[PDB]
DNA sequence: CTCCCGGCAAATTGT
DNA sequence: TATAATCGAGCCGGGA
RNA sequence: AAUU
């Protein structure tokens, strides 16, 4: 609906702009393991394969990815509106 | 229903049926004034009857 | 202003052993006249209880300091043998007529708002008759009929009135 | 307070029961009642003798019964069940050439019931089957328009049940027959009976010209035999004429009583326009091995005879109602039995060749499945089972007694033109005149006169007293059309004294038609008044001062009024207003003598001299299918002596056992500073206060929840995302609780759903990973309140699988129900009218200071303006008044019944006994005349309203007389300069109210298809802005605002999406892009192998799919 | 002539 | 998969 | 089937 199209492309927006304050690195993690690359949630071993490390390390950085990107959001309220 | 206090250029429009057809317009307005975050806000604020201040 | 009756969730409820409705019931509780000697007491809350085959009329009502029913002859509800009815009945002082929509007051989870007709006055006729001075003619004679419900007295009346237009007449003083 | 009865005419029957047409009717089909062996044939009874034997083996029919009904009609309404009985049938098998017999009975299904008051429950819903006028069954005879002087012969059998025969005599010569399109020489058919030309030479020579046009040498040439091949090939081309064949074709078109029937009334007809005597209802027999003839040749006759000018002989009006006839409940539901039963039979058939042809029942043999379809077709989807009117007891009594020239068997809209429409001077104490609808329909649905019954034939019969010599006798006789025809039949009015016709000249009928005669002419005389209208029409009093058009609005509005909880009978009544009650059922009353034992607001039980104690359960608070309350109430208190017949609850929209439709309020008759403008109307606030027009009304709310592919719907309070503040008043289960008040948007039902595959989107599943509340299996689907209803829960009904008594459709798991009730108090928009068709909108409440007031102080109710009453010349509603003003101080109700009524004088003489009540009050308590009575007096003699000259006091009683009162403005103070009519009317608030039509949407569904807004209030619809008015936006020129009307505000998809995004950005909006039903029509014609091809100025293509639909 | 196909006001609601 | 079964069941105007 |  014309609420939703406007909703979903303002959220697609608000993500990205909070993506890009994330390194490259820890950023195309957090991407590939929700699905918002290629559409899959890739596992942890498989994200250790693409970037050539080890299923720990993979969970490091997603943890202090998803950390950081909590913090700018805490100081931003930018993406609380879009919980509904 | 007659308005006989109307001038020739008015009429009279029900606020609840103007709050739906402006409401596009509307969301604009409640967030250049502070009463509501973003645009997002203010429409979950008119969703429900006894949440319009 | 507001009704809880024991047992009943709302207005469209019914009671057993009671002839009326509870709509009907509340119809009877809005021509229940209700004097404040205090004046300085805005509300307050009389409590009826009630049993048997009796037709519960406004004396009923458990009486409280400072209040007089006014019309203690007025038919509640008439009960049958095993009837029975427990009430809270919230009585305010106020102007106007304010519908139950507006004020929307509940003491209780259970209470039913009623629509308030505040106005003390029930008729107002003024009676405009020709006088003389016995030089001049065409005088006016004015005769002012105000009947009341007792709540207040049909002279209060009078005065309050008057005070109110004689307080709107001041408001003409600061131009601009 | 009294009761005061005008009128001098003794009425010598009351009303017939009301909804005799529709309980008679189908008791008279079913015969439950009655023990088999003594059943007449009709009905499901003749439905069964119709079908059986099935042949081929032969099944035989012995009897049938009708069972208990599984549940009460409570409960049916409850579970959405139909109210019904089993249906079972006593079949014999025999086998021809063995002698066996088995017997055993089948079940055949069920068959729905009436209730007591004429209506039935089809799953859950009540509903009527209105019954239908048609063309009588007989043979008519029209004049041929194309040649004046001469006549076609129809012979027309029931609807469904035969062929139209038409006998015309060509310009030839030759007598020709018409039959299924097709025509012939109609001689070919004479021979086949086994006619020879003796015997029709004899018979029709007395007609010079005519028996030569049916004198052909080739046909007596050939035997019955070859005639009946000849004529066979002529009808059925590419058949091959086998001699079993065409025996077969023909007697099935002619002789069976299977294939071809006449009415009973049929017969009666045929019978009595001919002077013969049918052995049945078709119109030949097989007998003897031949074809013997029964109707066609005394048909010939009498139109031979008619074109020749013998006296005798007439044509037939088709609209006369001796010659129009009403299938009454019991007959529309049997014939679609007899189709049900047929179709059984064909099954039986086709059974007695499969499997083993000697090892078989009547129960293997039985497939009932399309018997309970033709049923159940007819209940669900014919065209006259309509959902019942019951918006007030009125709405379903003369829903009942309407009658359709539409439906199955009958006109259609476009096919019906003024004849049918018109007002047959046969209506006369028929069919009412007056009521019918505005609009399309009008004159094909028509309604029951009051003192008319429907007989066995269908014939509508109206009573009328014997007069012999010039004594009015008290007997009645209801006659058909046809027999009221031969009398002369004085008016109802014309005087008597005792039994004795007093005048020495009598208004009378001669075939309708006005006539003056002498009193020793009087065969019969008219019961009354009422026969000539409808029992809506019957209650506006003062009818003889009203234009008949606005009579016609009022009769129907009376069906829209809605339950009032302080709900009055007019002050004004017709005297019908009790009886409307008590055959409504809507009112209790005792049975028998009796105590009251108990009173209760659920229950009255009541002791009578039987000594049993019957206890009466009252219906309380019930939701109506419009939505108005039908609430029952108690009238009588414990140890009340009651006798037979008194009244014990009184109804919805009855007060004391009168029908209370409206409120007796007190009306000003003047214009009020324009909010009176147009039909608008200005009320008092004082009606809100005291709570008149108010009325109580409950909507039903429903949800499923089911199993899906993706598990199962959960009924929950568990919803994801939620507050405890919007879940606060749903109860453990997620049902919103009973009491609580419930707002737009407010959960009803909580139900969770199981998100689909493309589940939560990445994006989704990013955001709810940044706040560390992981995404949820299931969405938020619960049942909510819709924009701008909501009310008071004052049920819920839970019904789920698993549970005793209740299956549900398959995969649905649970359903529930919540009723939310609503007290509506009188508001702008709202709808008002009185009984005769004065209607309008409330456009203004003044509080009670502003309201034109009487010089003692009391404020009127309604002010409405008198522009209203000069073009529509309804004066009826004047007369209202002025009796009512009378009352308001007398303290008293009156009677004036239609057409005998309260006359000026009588009105004068209440009027001035109610002057000295309202004024001699005064001058007792010490006052005299006003000042400004002084000055409106003054004015109202320079008007000649008053005689000049005379006191104050005698002047007043003169305006007082006319009904008009000296007003105060409650404004100003200052008198109206003129003096006003003032008076008590009779007031209804319609069910046509603002909350219910008010409607607004800036976005919301669009069509699957079209990408269109859907309509309507209910889907949230858009409004259609169709071609009307996109010529009202060409003509003003508006071009950019009409483009918006087609692609950005409708199913330009990516210009609405862009257009709203601009606005809540403060940007403008974009210029649009193409509309998407434009691009369906694009593939719509391409699918029809055409090329649509959009091109630029260059006569280049332009993409309007932009590369999507390329390769 | 006869027949065969095309037309036959708008918006709204309701079960 | 093998007795034998063999042909169905609304009025109106305008244009070829 | 209603409303205008």
């Amino acid at each position: 609906s014309p609420v939703d199209a406007a909703t979903q492309s303002l959220l697609s927006e608000e993500l990205e702009k909070a993506l890009s304050k994330l390194s490259e690195r820890e950023a195309m993690v957090l991407k590939l393991r929700k699905g918002l690359i290629d559409g899959r949630e890739h596992t942890l071993e498989e994200v250790g394969a693409f970037f050539g490390v080890t299923r720990e390390r993979i969970r490091q950085i997603e943890n202090k990815a998803l950390r950081k990107l909590k913090y700018h959001e805490s100081r931003t309220r930018k993406l609380r509106d879009f919980l509904d | 229903v007659v308005g006989p206090q109307l001038k020739l250029h008015q009429c009279g429009l029900p606020k609840r049926m103007a709050l739906e057809l402006f409401k596009p317009f509307l969301l604009k307005k409640m967030e250049e004034k502070g009463i509501a975050p973003n645009v997002k806000a203010a429409r979950r604020m008119l969703e429900r009857q006894r949440d319009i201040k | 202003t507001s009704v809880y009756i024991e047992d009943v969730l709302h207005e469209f409820s019914t009671i057993p052993g009671v002839k009326e409705d509870v709509v009907e019931i509340i119809l009877n509780l809005k021509e229940l006249v209700v004097r404040f000697l205090n004046p300085s007491l805005q509300t307050v809350t009389l409590l009826l209880k009630a049993e048997g085959p009796k037709e519960v009329k406004a004396r009923d009502f458990l009486p409280v300091a400072d209040v007089e029913i006014m019309n203690p002859d007025l038919h509640i509800a008439t009960l049958e043998e095993g009837g029975r009815l427990n009430m809270e009945v919230r009585v305010d002082r106020g102007v106007g007529y304010v519908p139950a929509e507006k004020h929307g007051i509940k003491d209780r989870i259970n209470a039913i708002p009623v629509d308030a007709v505040f106005s003390p006055v029930r008729r107002v006729a003024f009676q405009v008759e020709d006088t003389r001075l016995g030089q001049r003619t065409d005088l006016d004679k004015l005769t002012l009929r105000i009947w009341t419900d007792g709540s207040v007295t049909p002279l209060e009346a009078l005065n309050q009135a008057v005070e109110i237009l004689r307080e709107h007449l001041t408001y003409f003083s600061n131009p601009q | 307070m009294e009761i005061k009865r005008f009128g001098r005419i003794r009425e010598v029957i009351p009303l017939p029961p009301l909804t005799e047409i529709q309980v008679e009717s189908y008791r008279r089909a079913l015969q439950a009642d009655v023990p088999p062996e003594k059943r007449e044939n009709v009905g499901i009874q003749a439905a069964f003798r119709e079908t059986f034997p099935i042949e081929e083996l032969v099944l035989d029919f012995l009897e049938y019964r009708l069972g208990e009904p599984p549940f009460p009609q409570d409960e049916c309404r409850e579970k959405d069940l139909t109210y019904q009985a089993p249906l079972y049938a006593r079949l014999q098998l025999i086998h021809k050439d063995t002698g066996l017999i088995k017997e055993d009975e089948v079940f055949l299904g069920h068959i729905p019931l009436m209730t007591e008051d004429g209506s039935f429950i089809i799953n859950g819903a009540d509903r009527v089957i209105v019954s239908q006028i048609h063309r009588s069954p007989g043979v008519y005879f029209t004049p041929d328009p194309a040649r004046p002087g001469r006549y076609i012969a129809s012979i027309i059998p029931l609807p469904k049940r035969g062929p139209w025969i038409d006998l015309e005599v060509e310009p030839n010569g030759v007598v020709s027959m018409k039959v299924n399109k097709r025509k012939f020489p109609l001689v070919l058919l004479l021979r086949v009976l086994g006619y020879d030309q003796e015997t029709l030479a004899r018979e029709l020579g007395a007609y010079g010209e005519l028996v030569q046009g049916l004198m052909d040498e080739s046909v007596f040439a050939m035997r019955p035999e070859e005639a009946l091949i000849r004529l066979f090939t002529l009808l059925r081309p590419g058949d091959p004429p086998k001699r079993d064949k065409a025996v077969a074709y023909v007697y099935g078109l002619i002789a069976d009583p299977r294939r071809y029937d006449l009415g009973e009334a049929g017969r009666y007809k045929a019978e009595e326009k001919l002077g013969i005597r049918l052995s049945g209802r078709t119109l030949a027999r097989f007998e003897d091995g031949e074809f013997k003839d029964e109707v066609f040749l005394p048909t010939l006759r009498y139109l031979f005879a008619l074109t020749a000018g013998v006296p005798g002989h007439e044509v037939d009006d088709i609209d006369h109602l001796g010659n129009r006839r009403i299938r009454t409940v019991g007959e529309l539901m049997t014939d679609q039995f007899r189709v049900g039963l047929a179709r059984l039979a064909r099954g039986v058939r086709e059974r007695m060749l499969m499997g083993s042809e000697d090892s078989l029942t009547p129960a293997k043999l039985v497939n009932s499945r399309p018997l309970e379809a033709a049923i159940r077709e007819f209940f669900s989807r014919s065209q006259l089972s309509q959902f019942k009117d019951e918006t007030n007891p009125l709405s379903s009594l003369r829903h009942k007694r309407r009658i359709s020239a539409l439906g199955p068997g009958g006109l259609t809209r476009e096919r019906a033109g003024f004849d049918v429409r018109d007002v047959h001077r046969t209506h006369y104490g028929r069919i009412c005149p007056v009521e019918t609808p505005e609009g399309a329909n009008i004159g094909l649905i028509t309604s029951l006169a009051a003192y008319a019954r429907v007989d066995e034939l269908g014939f509508i019969r109206t009573p009328y007293r014997r007069v012999v010599g010039g004594v009015v006798t008290d007997e009645v006789v209801y006659m058909t059309a046809t027999e009221e025809d031969r009398y002369t039949i004085a008016q109802a009015n014309t005087p008597l004294e005792g039994n004795r016709i007093a005048a020495e000249r009598v208004v009378a009928r001669r075939k309708g038609e006005p006539v003056i005669v002498s009193p020793e002419e009087v065969e019969f005389m008219d019961v009354s008044p009422k026969q000539v209208f409808s029992v809506n029409t019957n209650l506006i009093p003062f009818l003889e001062h009203d234009d008949a058009n606005r009579a016609l609005m009022g009769s129907n509005m009376q069906t829209q009024a809605v339950p009032l909880i302080r709900a009055q009978a007019p002050v004004v009544m017709t005297g019908l207003e009790e009886r409307v009650v008590r055959d409504s059922l809507a009112a209790l009353y005792a049975e028998e003598d009796g105590e009251v034992a108990k009173v209760d607001g659920n229950r009255i039980v009541v002791r009578y001299e039987d000594g049993r104690l019957v206890e009466y359960p009252l219906r309380r608070f019930y939701r109506s299918n419009q939505g108005t309350a039908l609430d029952q109430r108690p009238r009588v208190v414990v140890g009340q002596r009651v006798r037979k017949g008194d009244l014990l609850a009184d109804g919805p929209a009855s007060e004391n056992g009168f029908l209370a439709l409206g409120q007796n309020v007190l009306v000003a008759i003047m214009p009020f500073d324009g909010y009176n403008f147009e039909d608008a109307i200005v009320i008092s606030e004082e009606l809100l206060k005291r709570d008149f027009y108010t009325s109580i009304h409950i909507e039903r709310y429903e949800i499923e929840a089911r199993d899906t592919k993706l598990g199962p719907e959960r009924i929950t309070r568990d919803i994801p995302h939620l507050s405890e503040a919007a879940l606060r008043d749903l109860d453990e289960e997620g049902v919103v609780r009973i009491g609580a008040e419930v707002k737009p948007g407010d959960i009803l039902v909580g139900r969770t759903s199981f998100k689909g595959e493309s589940e939560p989107t990445p994006e989704e599943r990013l955001l709810r990973s940044i706040f560390g509340e992981k995404a949820r299996d299931v969405k938020d689907t619960s049942l909510r309140v819709p924009p701008g209803e909501g009310g008071i829960v004052v049920r819920t009904v839970r019904l789920r699988r698993g549970d005793p008594g209740v299956e549900l459709k398959p995969g649905v798991r649970e359903v529930v129900r919540v009723y939310v009730a609503q007290k509506r108090k009188l508001q702008v928009g709202d709808k008002l009218a009185n009984r005769h068709g004065n209607k309008g909108v409330v456009a203004k409440i003044l509080p009670v200071e502003d309201m034109p007031h009487l010089p003692d102080g009391t404020p009127v109710d309604v002010i409405l303006n008198p522009l209203g009453v000069p073009s529509r010349m309804n004066l009826g509603q004047i007369l209202e008044t002025h009796l009512g003003l009378a009352g308001y101080f007398l303290g008293q109700r009156y009677i004036s019944p239609i057409f005998d009524g309260a006359k000026e004088p009588e009105i004068k003489e209440l009027l001035a006994q109610a002057f000295e009540v309202y004024f001699g009050k005064r001058k007792g308590e010490g006052f005299g005349v006003d000042k400004r009575e002084v000055e409106v007096l003054r004015r109202a003699e320079k008007l000649g309203l008053v005689t000049p000259g005379k006191t104050p006091e005698e002047q007043l009683k003169e305006l007082f007389l006319q009904g008009k009162v000296v007003l105060y403005d409650g404004r100003t103070g200052e008198p109206i300069e003129g003096p006003i009519v003032v008076g008590q009317m009779f007031i209804m608030k319609l069910y046509h109210m603002v909350e219910d039509k008010m409607h607004a949407r800036s976005t919301g569904p669009y069509s699957l298809i079209t990408q269109q807004p859907l309509g309507g209030k209910a889907q949230f619809g858009g409004q259609r802005f169709g071609e009307m008015e996109v010529w009202a936006l060409e003509a003003y020129g508006a071009a950019h605002t009409l483009q918006e009307m087609l692609t950005l505000k409708s199913d330009d998809i990516e210009g609405r999406n862009a257009a709203y995004e601009a606005i809540i950005k403060g940007e403008d909006v974009p210029e649009p892009s193409v509309p998407e039903s434009f691009r369906v029509l694009v593939k719509e014609l391409q699918a029809l192998a055409l090329d649509v091809q959009t091109l630029d100025e260059k006569d280049n293509p332009v993409d309007i799919f932009e590369g999507l639909a390329s390769k």
